[PDB]
């Protein structure tokens, strides 16, 4: 009965794209069906982005809208597996009046290169029983407790200097690191703060913590290329990068970031991650950032790209010209352009079936032919909508299972945008601006 | 290792002694005029005769002529700077293109400037108040000088400072075994922090440890520090020192890049004059690349005039991958190029050719060679006739899958089936240029 | 109470992941000096406590400039795992306020 | 030498109660008092540092505007003085160059 | 009393539990296929498990789109938010296209969390604070109810003595916020000074201590804005805070997600429920193309919330293509997603029905003879000009001294104002004067 | 306006300072004033030090220093601050002054906060 | 048209408590001795001046 | 950026003050304007009614078209 922040989405019923050790596509995988080709390119492409052996590379896809584009797209995504840096953008959001589309394609191709790191740290994590200070230099000891053992800390002068002045009392849960020297405040236990009457404005409640407390270990920290910029371009970059307020970057400092990174990458410390670059509807994008893709790819390092257009011949905005996928000739060769297939009758059939799992709503043999007529003689995504919106007039009617008279009274509420066109062709001269 | 690039097989021009260009050379074969005339243009960028010289580079997509632009850097080395500036970074919301385009020219130059450098460090063993007997009846007491202990690894060292430093080192904390930061010439004292070897004592302390330094105790060094013409631009434009209460919050504020007036431009120039007169700074030009040079707006191409006129200006190079158009910011204007006739005139043009199948195949042996692909001999047939029916750029990357699915199916090297089958699968630009007209009523 | 930054949350989803290779946000945080707390008391806290940070952050520059332009070079077992304040370049460049 | 004409004071709110006043007279007078110091000297610890300062033989630079001082003063007031009572007259400037 | 709303008459679709559409409920006549449709949303929305869907109301003007919408608002209750928008506050100029859209889509969700007000409030008789500091603090609280006596913690006495609370002042101090509010100095204190400052209440009434059970229902975007910038309203006393001015800012994706995954914590330990609310639209021809181009990715998500289309207009150019035109102005790719509900022009006695709908309304007693009249009348122009005539015929009785409205006074009015229609074509004679 | 021989701020509890004592001392004669705490941040602000002439005013409420005597020129062979003779007249002089100022320049004045003896009207 | 001092420094007196040194200087021509103010001191202790340096003294500015 | 136009006066009546009193001296200077064909017609009418000021310097263009 929980509902988490997901819900259920038009991609959201795969998960993972099925392969076999031959790239052969199965017939039915993870809930895909049909795109041979297409599958088994982005079968090569996505062991290729596994590989990362090489950079600045430019993958178009290419065919008639409904194939799925999206569909293998975010297949390949969850192929690929977590901790791969992704970044899937539309081709307005680069637009914003702040910061310049430089700065936007930029920053797009830069989030998208992870940096592996392995850092060990030793932390003193615990609930504070007890404090006490003694001053004639003060000393002072405090005690922590834990699930598994409970232990007291001497503290010298200046220790204590930073809990009163950080008026730390006992009951609560901290956390200490001896090699740096700071305090971090966690909050208080549930039993010690039970006996105030009421609490601060500022305050929370934090169970105790179990294990060891003073724990010395490695741990592997992942990090994004896109945090240090910031960072090292302002004193304070945390603010600005969840605030967003940065813009116009100089490239000198990125330059000097891709001289520094380089020399970890010598010292071997620290990994690079390859990731990947998904921009949908390019049909529509700046000359300007055509011509920016060109050293972009050119670049010495660079996540590999990923680019869908839905149309076939359109005019690019800003000049005047006919040119195929609505992009440039001088950047058309640098796409690796994959072609895709129109779905059969008989595979829509399939994919209905599939969907049907995901809302656990049975259907009869004879309704998938009205369905899988109007996803053959309309869109598929009307169809897909029909199942939905009738499993609710099923619920109406207190069946147990669709019927087609659904289907059929669905289709009757909901009209195709050929219909609605062919009514506000009757009706357009009532209608304003005709 | 290091991530493979598209141009990073091209390790210069590969000139040889009398000043021909070589067939094969840096993994460059034919364009021997484009070659040979980059091969004065270096000779004039290592002269630096001339100032504002303006390149042109024309030709047809493919043909390399980035390739040959950035194998000029590699072939000048680490010494000269090199700026590769595409001109879709001219156009900014903040920054106007006038300023984009003068802050270029400054980055393009560099100096070089050498400095030695005198630093005292390590722990401290004692710190004395030596008292000279100097009784006096206006005065009873007399201080001539404070010793400083310092001791480091390959030795100990005392010190006898004036003992107007002690009001500092009593202004601040000072403690034994404290690592300190003095320098002679500066004669400031800052704290490093704690020795490490104190740490055993205490099981939390809020000090860090920071380690005792390993060398002598006096280390003077001479190191040649390089800054651009733009980050002393910079660093001139906005003060580095956060004391004031303005230069504080301006530093919590955003930053923005700001026009920054002649004036300031002047000035460097003067102190730069200053500095070369003396001869300890060391100037070098800068090789200022412009990629895309059709996207610039009309009134870059009349400011480039103006731009190039001065004295400053560092060696430009442009790039023009297109033909005759319509200028940006005219409707009704077309030029050859793209650029007007005015700048045009100005820069001088180099004509770039296409490669013949041949040259096709010998760049995509090249190729296999540097990403480590090995290509059967009817396969490389096959694919050169791919290439010649397309283009050179798409034989090229139809070498990476061959590779994956070669490993794959378990062959070392690249087959006709192979290819035939990556193929197949992959569309050509042209080919699905002319798909897309059958189904595009659909589109 | 919701806010992203709380301490606990930073301990928790920082030195608590469920796999071996996974991408957890304010990792950079534990290699810049800035502790984990000291995050959600300068952004909740208002202003003014950075303005402190600040204030600090000038004389850990200078420390960290004379930390930084001797010491070299450090040893492999060092090198296996990186030091605090790794991450801040900003006194690297050289035209730096303290070089 | 040139100055705004007319000068105003920001406006204040009234309030019908007494806390309101008490936020006035603080929001007027003081602000905060590691504020208005942090401001005045740049830091607390730069106000102290002030004070304890005054005694030392070297002090540092100030942090604020304490540090930084107008060409004239900060109010805009001007005495015409006697730089510009000599060229009021011919022969006060023909006697001074003949003196 | 409240004023007279034009949608205020629509109480919700007016369906039965069937889920037909009667011919006249909830203030609605008309219209039952729209009704009963938007019935079948409003119990897929109430079904809490597709998202991202849209739906589209195509219907010329004046048929009561933006009443079906309001309507759906009513029906489903006051528990699920409800974001109206116009189209033409997309534009911005502090931010972006795109960040208005996502920051409408943060705006559409919320949450709901269950808490326990406890109220503390009277006068404090006694401060008794008992290596020192403070390790709590005895407040005592007189009411007329009673007296009761807390121990509080330094934290919220630090912010009893920024209150400057002495003995004999009434405050008022809630557990779960943590606030501090002085009311002021007690009454009985008044008598002593003849002139002080401090203002003077009697005894508060009730107990000392009041248990109330509070729901409070907040969206993410609050919570987005909260902590995508730094907030800097803890002290409004502080001289810095008000130098700088606020101004938007685009959101990181990185912030986003770091919610995203906040949320899913609190909803899994049962504190909070999330609660998906609805996106209305209005002139979604309007938007930009590059705007469709970011709701197709925007819908696409899968945590998008339910987003509703008015589109009033027939067959018009596309904004941004300036040639191309596309039908109900919008581009056949996002218009395919969207389900078109077809909306149609009212009958003259559904007229009459509207009409008198409206009157009793606004409570406005009208006779037989002048609603047949003002049927003609919106039958020969617009149901809007006849609604619009129903005040002016009531102020023209109530200066003639009668209490209804007539014939002879509403067909004076009629001469009165004047019909876009009749204005239209009066401007053609003229129009080389004007 | 004139000489300042003596200030000292007072001392009450709240260590705050409720009033100011300021004695100024003329050609014609010494009349000691009270100050308000305000009027000693503008002294502060100005730096002013005993011995020195100033300037001020009641209604605007802002405080100028004219700069230091010339009386004092002589202790110091050497000094950074300028001297200006002692002025003459009243302490105390009430006078008119006629000013031509623009509507708009009274609109900027009260759309903005530049001028003023706050704290934020000097970082504003 | 300003008056300037130039010469090389003999001594620096500095006494604090206002703080008032004496600051003795010497040319070839002449030698002098001059009295420094609480300004001066403060400008020169903040320009961290010791005997034995050539300086340059502005008077009036 | 976007200076009043009073404070311009006030510095212009105050330089003619100083030029009166013989403490500072006034020099004309040269504006030198390459290409001017392409600068906006709004900029020329401000040109021709902003050149008939006292202090307004002697100014100098180029056309290299017509
Ligand atoms: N091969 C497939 N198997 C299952 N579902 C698919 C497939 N291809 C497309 N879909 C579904 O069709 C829906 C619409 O796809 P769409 O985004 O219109 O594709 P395109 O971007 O190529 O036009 C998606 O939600 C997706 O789930
Ligand atoms: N003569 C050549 N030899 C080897 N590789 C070449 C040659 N010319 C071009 N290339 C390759 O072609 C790729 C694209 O070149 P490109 O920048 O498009 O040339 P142009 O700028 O002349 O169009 C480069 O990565 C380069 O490695
Ligand atoms: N079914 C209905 N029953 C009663 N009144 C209606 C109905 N539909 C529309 N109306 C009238 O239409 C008016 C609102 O129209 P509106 O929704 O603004 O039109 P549009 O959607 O074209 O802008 C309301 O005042 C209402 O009285």
């Amino acid at each position: 009965d929980v509902t988490r922040i997901e819900r259920i989405g038009a991609h959201s019923h795969i998960r993972g794209l099925g392969l076999d050790d031959a790239l052969e596509p199965r017939q039915a995988s993870q809930g895909m069906v049909g795109q041979l080709a297409a599958r088994r390119a982005a079968g090569v492409v996505l062991e290729m982005i596994r590989e990362g052996k090489i950079a600045g590379r430019a993958v178009l896809i290419a065919g008639q809208p409904g194939t799925g584009k999206t569909a293998i797209a975010m297949g390949m995504a969850q192929a690929l597996g977590p901790d791969t840096p992704f970044t899937a953008i539309a081709g307005s959001e680069i637009f914003s009046l702040e910061m310049s589309k430089t700065e936007a394609l930029t920053q797009a191709f830069r989030r998208s290169i992870g940096v592996r790191i392995k850092e060990e740290t030793e932390i003193i994590e615990g609930e504070v029983v007890e404090i006490q200070i003694d001053r004639p230099s003060k000393v002072g000891k405090l005690t922590l407790k834990t699930t598994e053992m409970e232990t007291i800390y001497d503290l010298g002068t200046k220790m204590i200097e930073s809990l009163t002045k950080d008026k730390v009392q006992a009951g609560d849960v901290i956390t200490i690191d001896k090699a740096t020297g700071k305090i971090s405040k966690l909050g208080r236990s549930f039993t010690r703060a039970r006996d105030y009457d009421a609490m601060g404005s500022q305050t929370k409640f934090v169970q105790c913590p179990d294990g060891e407390l003073q724990k010395r270990k490695e741990v592997v920290h992942t990090v994004s290329l896109h945090e240090i910029d910031v960072i090292n371009s302002r004193t304070q970059g945390f603010l600005a990068l969840f605030s967003g307020d940065t813009g116009e970057i100089k490239s000198e400092v990125r330059e000097q970031i891709n001289a520094k990174v380089a020399e970890w990458r010598e010292e071997g410390k620290a990994e690079i991650i390859p990731g990947v670059l998904f921009i949908d509807e390019v049909h529509m994008l700046d000359i300007e950032s055509f011509s920016f893709l060109n050293r972009a790819l050119e670049s010495d390092m660079a996540p590999v790209l990923i680019m869908a257009t839905n149309r076939g011949i359109t005019r690019i905005r800003g000049t005047s010209y006919q040119s195929p996928h609505g992009i440039p000739i001088d950047l058309l060769d640098r796409l690796l352009i994959v072609s895709t297939t129109p779905y059969s009758e008989k595979d829509t059939k399939q994919i209905l079936r599939i969907r049907c799992e995901e809302e656990d709503v049975e259907m009869s043999e004879d309704a998938y032919t009205v369905l899988t007529r109007i996803g053959l003689e309309t869109s598929l995504r009307y169809a897909i909508q029909l199942i939905t919106a009738a499993s609710l007039v099923c619920r109406k009617r207190k069946g147990t299972e669709v019927q087609v008279d659904d289907i059929k009274r669905v289709y009757s509420l909901f009209l195709d945008e050929s219909r609605s066109t062919q009514y506000m062709k009757e009706y357009q001269d009532a209608f304003l601006f005709n | 290792t290091q991530r493979i690039a598209s141009h990073s097989h091209v390790k210069g021009l590969g000139l040889d002694e009398s000043g021909l260009a070589k067939q094969a050379a840096s993994g460059l074969v034919g364009q021997e005029n484009a070659r040979e005339a980059c091969g004065v243009i270096v000779e004039l960028i290592k002269s630096k005769k001339m100032a504002g010289r303006a390149v042109l580079l024309a030709g047809p997509p493919g043909t390399g002529k980035t390739a040959l632009a950035l194998a000029i850097a590699q072939e000048l080395g680490s010494k000269v700077p090199f700026c590769p500036m595409v001109g879709s970074e001219v156009y900014s919301t903040e920054i106007k293109k006038t300023e984009v385009l003068m802050e270029n020219f400054r980055r393009a130059i560099g100096l070089r400037i050498k400095e030695t450098k005198e630093v005292y460090e390590g722990e401290v063993t004692e710190l004395t108040p030596c008292e000279t007997e100097n009784p006096m009846g206006g005065y009873g007491k007399t201080i001539s000088h404070v010793i400083i202990g310092l001791k480091t690894a390959k030795g100990t060292k005392q010190l006898k400072l004036d003992p107007s430093i002690f009001e500092s080192l009593q202004k601040e904390r000072v403690e034994a075994g404290d690592v300190i930061y003095i320098e002679a010439n500066s004669g400031a004292v800052k704290r490093q922090g704690r020795c490490d070897t104190y740490a055993t004592e205490f099981d939390l302390e809020a000090e860090e440890y920071v380690p005792l330094p390993k060398g002598d105790v006096h280390k003077k060094k001479e190191i040649i520090q390089d800054v651009t013409l733009h980050d002393l631009d910079v660093a001139n434009a906005r003060p580095q020192g956060g004391q004031d209460i303005l230069s504080m919050m301006g530093q919590l504020m955003k930053p923005k890049k700001t026009e920054i007036t002649d004036k300031l431009r002047g000035e460097i120039n003067k102190v730069v004059n200053k500095y070369i007169d003396q001869g300890i700074a060391e100037l070098v030009p800068g090789v200022l690349f412009v990629d895309e040079v059709h996207m610039l707006d009309i009134e870059c191409f009349t400011y480039l005039h103006r731009a190039l006129e001065s004295s400053i200006a560092p060696i430009v190079i442009f790039a023009s991958n297109r033909g005759n158009c319509v200028i940006r910011g005219t409707e009704d204007i077309t030029s050859p190029h793209g650029i007007p006739l005015d700048l045009l005139d100005r820069v001088m043009i180099i004509r770039t050719m296409l490669y013949t199948p041949q040259e096709m195949k010998q760049i995509i042996k090249i190729r296999a060679q540097t990403e480590g692909i090995n290509i059967s001999e009817e396969a490389l047939n096959h694919l050169g006739e791919i290439g010649t029916k397309t283009t050179l750029r798409y034989s090229v990357q139809l070498l990476t899958p061959a590779n994956l699915l070669a490993k794959i199916n378990g062959k070392d090297s690249i087959e006709k089936e192979h290819v035939e089958e990556i193929s197949e699968l992959f569309y050509d630009a042209k080919s699905s240029a002319k798909i897309l007209a059958d189904q595009q009523d659909k589109y | 109470v919701l806010s992203p930054f709380a301490p606990d949350y930073i301990q928790r989803s920082l030195f608590h992941r469920k796999g071996i290779n996974e991408e957890s946000c304010f990792s950079f945080l534990r290699f810049i000096d800035i502790s984990p707390a000291e995050m959600a008391n300068l952004m909740l806290q208002g202003l003014l406590a950075r303005w402190l940070a600040l204030f600090l952050s000038l004389k850990a520059s200078y420390r960290l400039h004379q930390l930084r332009s001797w010491g070299a070079p450090e040893g492999e077992s060092h090198q296996r795992y990186l030091r605090n304040k790794d991450f801040l370049l900003g006194v690297n460049f050289p035209l730096s306020f303290p070089n | 030498v040139a100055s705004p004409r007319v000068t105003a004071v920001p406006l204040d709110s009234y309030c019908n109660d007494r806390s309101a006043e008490y936020e006035r007279r603080v929001l007027k007078e003081g602000g905060s008092l590691a504020a208005k110091q942090c401001l005045l000297n740049g830091a607390p610890e730069l106000a102290a540092d002030w004070l304890n300062r005054r005694s030392q033989f070297f002090p540092e630079p100030a942090g604020g505007l304490w540090s930084i001082r107008p060409q004239n003063g900060w109010s805009f007031i001007r005495i015409p003085g006697k730089e510009s009572l000599i060229t009021d007259s011919g022969k006060l400037y023909a006697l001074d160059v003949l003196l």
